[PDB]
């Protein structure tokens, strides 16, 4: 059972949330792959590949990944699980975790889980519910696990000793059915 | 002079007298007492025999002559052990009081003398079915026919009498129906044996089931007109003057019942447990007790304060009754308190508690109604701001 | 345009919240339910466009057991035209989830023709923030999701969402998926005449079998307790 | 929807009969049935022919099918007339509801469906001279043996405990002490003529006085597995649970005895005279006429609401307990008011209101003292907040 | 056919924003309020877009024309807030009712169609310096001059007396003395701008201090005869019956007053700690969480019955009165608790609870005291049972 | 003994005249004046010092008159129908006093109650902190040994005069260890107000006894000698818990004092006014009422009485005390809303006095020991009359 992390990043810098992801990654006890999407990614595959619990980083560099779009990014995933076959597919639990997984888990036909704050397995997990006064334990079944990890349930991983290759990611078809037009 | 609660030494060896009394004597019997009905004539019998009972009636006729305060403090003792027995013995002094206050020492010597050398009782006869509260309204009839006056009419709820040597009577002397009540009532010594008087049957009350309660018919029936109180006319004076000295007496009785209800809850919220402490270690029940304790112990000053105010001379009436309803009251609200402490067990004929509350209801009820009490508290209090 | 608006019966927040003995999930009988918050805000906007003049309708969809018909009457007080109960027992209630929902949504959103769904970006309930995602997954449209601005340019909708950072801005092609944010806006009352009104408009109770959906979850709920 | 205040005409039908047998039938004889003590036998035998009685029993048994709001009108019509009566009536009630709510079609056919046929009476019998507000303290051992139980202990106050063909019983199931109320207790029905069972003498009480309570002990008492009723250790939870239908009708009990009072005293009070005026021209009278007035009229909303709550469907715990509490106490009060309304009559017994002071005691003791009801309401009350 | 005790649907809307208006809106600044004695003109403006004021108001004259019961139950989730303003907003009811009940088409648009239109407010006028339990002892003259009516004489203690369009105004239409109270008064519209008028200072009052309530004089005031409201002589009919429609509001009013009282001492005692536990962990504040709930629970109860009666086109004198009456008591009784309960804390000006004490107060006297409504429940008592 | 008696000595009657003369003629005319503004009532206060009827338990040898309890609350109760706000800030004197008097010694004694002789100077007893009232124990405030001083740490709260104080008597925590009995880790000190750490916060604002000063106060680092601890350590809780004796029957006198003036005002009023043809007290109801409230003063009465006689004697008095206090209280608010009621709407006004009383009624179930707490009192001391 292999597993699958969507970096977030910005401006040439991996954001903390998916350091706490890559531990809660290497709980599950699979080879641990990294997707790094992008218009200039390089920089982060390269500090993405010294961090320890990674055995592939995946690059995938395209204009068309500007503002990182839900739309646009799917589909590249969505791409990447059909070479590859992950039994998870996770992301940091961030605005962009949280945006991104639930269209990938629609796509993929699965149903999502949210926020994650332990892992009590490669199937069960333990988030908060109502405004977190109580505690679900959910098992999933699926074909495929999709969800978002909390950043502070999980320990940063070591941003050095890795191993990791990094590899071309596989391509796809610029959608433009949505457009990145500013920030603050 | 100063503030003082403390009892002389001859104060505290009566109280000592009738304590050893009504817990040895008295309490064993009572319940027993109560279940039959039975007049309790051991009882009084032994209470004379210990002087305390009686106690108003002077020196000069061989008697205790004591103040209120000491009636007061031998009663609470006495209703402690049984309110049906003590409203037995206290009966005596309400027939007695309006002789004590008002007659001549002919009248006072016959007829207080013979209590002096006898057990015997007297009663107080006012209320009538159709009065009682109101005594202005009392249809008794008593004329004039030659040196003498003849009664007809109907008392009832007469506390011994169906026991009583003697009545201290009340009947309307004047016919005309406008005339007050100052000048309108004459008030008799009566004796119990007089042709024409026929004593009914023994009424059947919730409480104070031993103590001896009947209705009297007067039909066409003669006293002397040397057993008239002070003159004619002059009888609503005589029984409203009586009401200070036997007031007190009965709040101190109600209190009596109040500290039984009160050791009676005390020993046993201590003995019994549930949900693994002892009653008394539940917050509510605590405050219960508390709450029982403040009214003991008020209510019992209430009562020595009324007592001492007349024991020294002044008029009472204030006082008196600020006793009276105050003291009443807590006996039933402290009667509930006490069944309700022992629970089921409260509520059952083998424990003593079932008794109180259906003896303590009397004491809103008679020697003046909880209401008239706060007519005449009222009243009395109202002067003191009126030019 | 026509716009379709999600709307979802919630454990009122007010409600102090009280976990089951079986520890299965928590207490829902006899508890008060309000309109979840953000679906209040969702509402708000679907009413403050057809204000602006820029939407004909706005259809107000519900999912649940039939309490769900005292959630959709209130979006109806707001502004809301006609209402859309989906009905699921509250033995089914418990196993329904944002996926079952989107599916349903979507089937519902190229069935009635619409060129918006508003959702709220969260219930407060289950905390899933997922079906607004997952019903533009279905319908493939673009997502304004956690939109605090929105404003239609023609056949292009320009969202001001709420990332990480500060705000980022989007341009959608125009059927759009939008879910409600906090900063959004202040929702309006049900005022009395209107809760009134919204008596007279009446609503579509159907059922998901009709809609052509199936509410099987390989998910499952293992257990629920009290917090640390 | 909408809130609504009046009877359905059927339940008008069941309070008419209901009015009719407690005033033309009741009111007659009940001074003397209080003086005497005795069971009424036939004024039972004609509740149940009336339809008055086991009025919860389902079709499927025979039984009218009725509700807690149904049984409710009947129970305030009946101790109108005596509480004494109406108690040894709903005992029946009470003893009933354990089966009704939980146990299977054998045991209520069994054991509802005879009651149906016949007169008969049941019992509840939890009360030991041990414990009785606090239910996880009863010391009546029950052990296994095989394909039956054996009751061993001794329990204490049982309306109709004596009248009855079988009772209601817990007992203690668990013998090692530090097991929790929730498995520690099974509940039985157990048939009375089954050896072992000594039913102890008639308790002489202050009031009900006709009401059949006694005390039993239970030696060797052999109980068949049939008769468990949900199973082993589940005696709590069935216990516990009785008590939603039935506390409302304790309920209306005290109200139906707080009316008589109101009643009494002012039928009194429109015709004593003092002073030259009628009781009732006299300000505090009428004020007290008033408060009385007031709290019957609280006092019977609350038990028709918490009546309504269970016949809903939903549990009723925190009203039952406030219907309860103020019914009982108010009960007392009234009847206070009216012994003292009446003067010295009031205290006599050869009057009707005397009789209502000793009767309305036990409404502030038997089925949860004023005590464990404002527990269960704090507890209700404060599980709304954290 | 059958009790209920749920709501409709359209009454659960009507609550909840009642409750959100009061909970947002009024709360967070009542303390201001009350501080300042300033009358809340923004938020009676909110209230009234909102729909929550003149809810009487029928149809046909732009209102919504709703029952007595939804009155209550949007007023208790007022009250909740402030009954400072709950009780401003709910006297524009007490001014229109008699209106409402008793007047014509012409008067019904003119008078009621402005209250739909700007958010006006409007008064009833009836207490004066000398009689306010005893309508019936009312001297403000109003004589006829054919044309119109002369009003003369002094209102006290008017809600809404200085911020109103119009009056609902009671007078003395008959000179002799003699006249039967039934007869002898005349109630008439009147427009507040007429000459003559002289409003008061604002009356700096204990509680509900944002409340306008102030005095008036008339003086030769000219009202027209249109105005009169079912002709000479019928206002006594008229004053009267509208309590029937006001008095369950008022009660729904005290009951709000008390959850708010009941849920500050709940939270309070949730996390204050003494001797080792929290508030709620020692019986005797567990025991009054629980009397206080109980009170709450029963005085709404009794107003939801009042206002249903009335909703039935029965009259309901003795539910509304029985409702008035223990609403105002409990109301009193919570809120010294919550204060209690609340420890030093409580009795400070920053903690909300005090003024509930101050306000509370009000309800045993304002719209028939504690006394009189016990008066109305005696008489409707009584002749149940007379012939 | 001799009898009971229910009499005054002449001595007493004697300073019965002058605090009535004064509540009568100086206070009442100012005391709605004072509720208004809240400003603290310094001409009374110096009159009252004056007058002699202020620290009059300082004993004789420290230039005081030594008069008893019953004497001080015979005193109490006429300066308490004028107004509680006012008799509160005299008290306060008597309060922070008392446990110097019990418990310090002659070079204490002298110093600290000697000044009050001298001026009107204010004392305070500050106990209660933000997290603890009725649970004494439960206080915070650190005391440090530290050479031949006390430092000095924590928070007060709601301290009468505690901002018109020249000193206060605190308590405090001496020792650290939480599993430390209360009969061991408190020390008691006198600490001049004046010292460097301490801070006086804002007057706070109440419902009622408007004009009396209270106000939270903090200790910063405090510097207190040792010949200011009053046992020694370990000593403060005893010396705290045995000022009641001799001044909770004072502050029930003052819930009588209010009492009374309610049922004056309401009296006055039904005497006066009309309804329905007659006046206000030929109504029954209201006569009832006038009749309750007449028998709840008395009984407050004698119950105060009571209390200050057991301990005028030399007992123990707790029992009677907190029944005194409990009773008292509760029976000040049963008659001031009583009185607002009697009056009706203008009762319920500013311009007339009753409002008032309602305000200030409410504290006397709340300061010196609450209604609950009195009754815990009561129930141990009944209790234990019942056992072996
Ligand atoms: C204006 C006024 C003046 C004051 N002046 C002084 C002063 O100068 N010096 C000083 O030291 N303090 C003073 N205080 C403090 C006052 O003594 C306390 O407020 C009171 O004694 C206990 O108050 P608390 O607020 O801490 O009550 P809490 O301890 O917060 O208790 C709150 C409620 O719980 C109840 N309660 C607490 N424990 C129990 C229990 N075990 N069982 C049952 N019920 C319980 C109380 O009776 C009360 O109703 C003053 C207070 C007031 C506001
Ligand atoms: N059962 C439901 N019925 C209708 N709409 C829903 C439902 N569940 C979720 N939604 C919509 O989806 C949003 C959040 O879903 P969630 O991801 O579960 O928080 C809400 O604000 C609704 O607008």
């Amino acid at each position: 059972q292999s597993t699958l992390v969507i970096a977030e990043h910005a401006n040439d810098s991996l954001a903390p949330i998916t350091l706490n992801t890559i531990t809660a990654a290497t709980r599950l006890g699979g080879e641990v792959s990294c997707l790094v999407a992008g218009t200039k990614c390089d920089k982060v595959a390269q500090d993405l590949c010294k961090v320890a619990g990674i055995a592939k980083v995946l690059v995938a560099q395209h204009d068309v990944y500007k503002g990182l779009l839900p739309e646009e990014l799917t589909p590249l995933i969505l791409a990447t699980q059909k070479q590859f076959n992950y039994t998870h597919i996770c992301a940091g639990a961030s605005a962009f975790g949280k945006n991104l997984l639930p269209r990938v888990a629609a796509k993929l036909e699965v149903a999502p889980i949210s926020d994650i704050i332990a892992i009590k397995s490669p199937d069960t997990f333990v988030r908060t519910i109502y405004a977190g006064n109580a505690l679900c334990t959910v098992k999933c079944d699926e074909k495929v696990k999709v969800f978002s990890v909390r950043g502070t349930s999980f320990d940063a991983a070591a941003t050095s000793g890795g191993s990791a290759s990094s590899e071309k990611a596989s391509s796809t078809s610029p959608v433009e059915i949505s457009e990145w037009l500013d920030q603050k | 002079l100063g503030f003082s609660f403390e009892f002389t030494e001859q104060q505290k060896e009566f109280q000592a007298t009738a304590r050893k009394f009504a817990r040895e004597e008295i309490i064993p019997v009572a319940a027993e007492y109560d279940k039959t009905g039975e007049y309790p004539v051991p009882l009084i019998r032994r209470a004379w025999e210990l002087g305390l009972m009686n106690t108003h009636i002077p020196e000069n006729c061989g008697g205790l002559g004591l103040g209120t305060f000491d009636a007061c403090l031998i009663s609470e003792e006495l209703a402690y052990g049984c309110t049906g027995v003590q409203t037995a013995i206290e009966g005596n002094s309400l027939g007695q009081m309006p002789i004590i206050i008002a007659g001549n020492d002919q009248q006072k010597k016959k007829y207080l003398g013979r209590m002096t050398e006898e057990p015997l009782m007297c009663a107080y006869c006012v209320t009538e079915p159709g009065a009682g509260s109101d005594v202005a309204g009392i249809k008794t009839k008593a004329e004039k026919k030659g040196d003498e006056y003849i009664i007809n009419g109907q008392k009832m709820w007469i506390t011994n009498g169906g026991k009583a040597n003697w009545y201290f009577l009340l009947a309307r002397s004047d016919p005309d129906p406008k005339a007050p009540a100052n000048k309108a009532f004459t008030g008799f010594i009566v004796e119990a044996d007089t042709p024409g008087i026929q004593i009914g049957r023994k009424e059947l009350n919730m409480g104070q089931r031993c103590s001896d309660t009947r209705g009297i018919v007067f039909e066409d029936v003669k006293v002397p007109k040397e057993n008239v109180l002070i003159g004619d006319g002059a009888g609503f004076k005589v029984a409203m003057g009586a009401f200070d000295k036997t007031r007190p007496v009965v709040a101190a009785g109600a209190v009596g019942l109040a500290q039984r209800a009160l050791d009676e809850a005390t020993k046993y919220a201590l003995e019994r447990k549930t949900f693994g402490k002892l009653l008394v270690e539940h917050q509510a029940i605590s405050f219960m007790l508390a709450e029982m304790a403040m009214k003991v112990e008020l209510a019992r000053m209430s009562y020595q304060r009324a007592a001492w105010e007349v024991d020294s001379g002044r008029r009472n009436t204030y006082y008196a009754s600020i006793a009276k309803a105050f003291a009443g009251d807590i006996a039933n609200q402290l009667a509930t308190d006490a069944v309700q402490i022992l629970g089921g067990n409260g509520f059952n004929t083998e424990y003593p508690v079932e008794k109180l509350m259906r003896d303590a209801k009397i004491y809103q009820i008679y020697e003046g109604t909880s209401q008239i009490q706060r007519l005449i508290v009222a009243r009395e209090h109202i002067d003191k701001y009126k030019n | 345009l026509r716009v379709l608006v999600a709307v979802k019966r919630v454990i009122d927040y007010a409600v102090k919240i009280r976990v089951k003995p079986d520890r299965t999930g928590v207490v829902t009988d006899g508890v008060k339910h309000s309109m979840n918050p953000f679906c209040e805000i969702a509402v708000e906007e679907a009413v403050r466009l057809k204000e602006k003049k820029l939407v004909k309708e706005v259809i107000a969809v519900s999912c649940g057991p039939a309490q769900c018909q005292e959630t959709i009457r209130t979006a109806l007080a707001m502004g809301a035209d006609r209402g859309i109960h989906v009905e699921v027992p509250p033995a089914e209630a418990e196993r329904l989830g944002p996926l079952q929902v989107a599916r349903v949504l979507a089937k519902l959103a190229e069935k009635e023709k619409v060129d918006l769904v508003l959702l709220g970006k969260q219930a407060i309930d289950d905390d899933c923030n997922q079906t607004g995602q997952m019903t533009a997954g279905f319908l493939d449209w673009p997502q304004g999701t956690f939109a605090s601005q929105v404003t239609l340019e023609g056949d292009k909708l320009k969202v001001e969402r709420e990332i990480d950072g500060g705000l980022e801005t989007l341009r959608l092609k125009l059927p759009a998926v939008v879910t409600a944010d906090l900063r959004l806006n202040e929702p309006r009352y049900a005022t009395l005449p209107n809760i009134m009104k919204a008596k007279k408009k009446k609503i579509e109770v159907i059922k998901p079998g009709d809609l052509g959906v199936d509410l099987t979850s390989k998910l499952s709920v293992i257990s629920v307790e009290d917090p640390p």
